């Protein structure tokens, strides 16, 4: 999930 | 953290968190593939900024990572669309997808099934202009969408606490604008009833987008797919 | 003739306009075709009462015929659904389509694509219950849906005038119940934000209903087909 | 030619 990692940064 | 925030501090935080206005890769020359290409390209780049905006929306970071994903997966097109509608306010009969990409109803016909969505977006923009929507109100509505559209387990209780906080903020704004108590509630209602139509446009847009993905018209970024698959059409 | 009405007179007029609660066929475990059969049959009969309910909604008769048609075509599934949700408020975990038709959640899986819609409806119902939604508030919300949902899809000034009237009516109710000024607009917000989700459910239901048509699981009535054809 | 037309006017 790109959104997951993108919210993780 | 977000609970102990004043109305003016709430507006300030939201205003300061606003994403940039992105440009399109549009070069003026004479399709359905190109027009759909420009739109999905722009949304993909905007999505990155939406995430960082979302994290700056008071109360959002307090939620679990799973719930953050759910709220964005549900509301991302709603949020993009209210942004579009807001940018287009001073441009009657036209949608300002980007400062270099200002399209009218006629150009929407270049993509099949798109002119219906265009017309709805235009009416929303016209409705905003009619109500003379203020930026301080726009940022409140947009953050409401983020928090409201997916919330329907003490997570829900925190979201509703923030939503109530944004509601108090809106009332605070209208009271400063000189509106009576009656005019305050009425405008609040009028603004929140728009969100129903924004939900509708997003529902229709999502199906249209899914239709363009299966028809293999223009390709979609991996981010857009995952946002699209989240609605399961 | 609707704007010159007091808040209590608005509540009473809406309460008096409430359609009846209809029954389903009273009889065998459900298949996909049978469960869709009952639902569509129920909705088809409810639609008839909805039209007469709508005409009794203050200000609705003042609109042109075309406008009336447009609002109903746009909102009919929303209206059916908020009624369903309201009826199911005293039955947690279940959906009260009809007094002789109580469906939990597992029975939603009899029809493909339906269980997701059941969950949304049950969530709305659980939300109404949490807020302790009053009947007076409910009839305001339902009529708001009728007048609002199609108004940006077109006289428009009149509809917004009636919408404002219902807003004052809602506030009036909350002021009666003892809620402070802050609590009044907070509750008003909470209620109107549900409609965004009711809209969402309708759109999912519309596509699902259209899906049952394409697969020809159950034959649909001409009226239902016409309400259906008014959408994408 | 709408069924909805008839229901509304009677
Ligand atoms: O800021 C933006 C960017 C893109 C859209 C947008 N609107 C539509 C409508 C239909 C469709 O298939 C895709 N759309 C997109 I991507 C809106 C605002
Ligand atoms: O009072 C009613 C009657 C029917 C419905 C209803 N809900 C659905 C969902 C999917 C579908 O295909 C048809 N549906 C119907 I008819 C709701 C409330």
């Amino acid at each position: 999930k790109i959104l997951h990692r993108l919210l993780q940064d | 953290l977000a609970l102990s925030l004043t109305a003016d501090q709430m507006v300030s935080a939201l205003l300061d968190a606003e994403p940039p206005i992105l440009y399109s890769e549009y070069d003026p020359t004479r399709s359905e593939a190109s027009m759909m290409g420009l739109l999905t390209n722009l949304a993909d780049r905007e999505l990155v900024h939406m995430i960082n905006w979302a994290k700056r929306v008071p109360g959002f970071v307090d939620l679990t990572l799973h719930d953050q994903v759910h709220l964005l997966e549900c509301a991302w097109l709603e949020i993009l669309m209210i942004g579009l509608v807001w940018r287009s306010m001073e441009h009657p009969g036209k949608l300002l997808f980007a400062p270099n990409l200002l399209l009218d109803r006629n150009q929407g016909k270049c993509v099949e099934g798109m002119v219906e969505i265009f017309d709805m977006l235009l009416a929303t923009s016209s409705r905003f202009r009619m109500m003379n929507l203020q930026g301080e109100e726009f940022v409140c509505l947009k953050s409401i969408i983020l928090l409201n559209s997916g919330v329907y387990l003490e997570e829900k209780d925190h979201i509703h606490r923030v939503l109530d906080k944004i509601t108090d903020t809106l009332i605070h704004l209208m009271a400063k604008a000189g509106l009576t108590l009656q005019q305050q509630h009425q405008r609040l209602a009028q603004l929140l009833l728009i969100l129903s139509h924004i939900r509708h446009m997003s529902n229709k847009g999502m199906e249209h987008l899914y239709s363009m993905k299966c028809k293999n018209v223009v390709p979609l970024s991996d981010l857009l797919l995952e946002m699209l698959d989240a609605h399961r059409l």
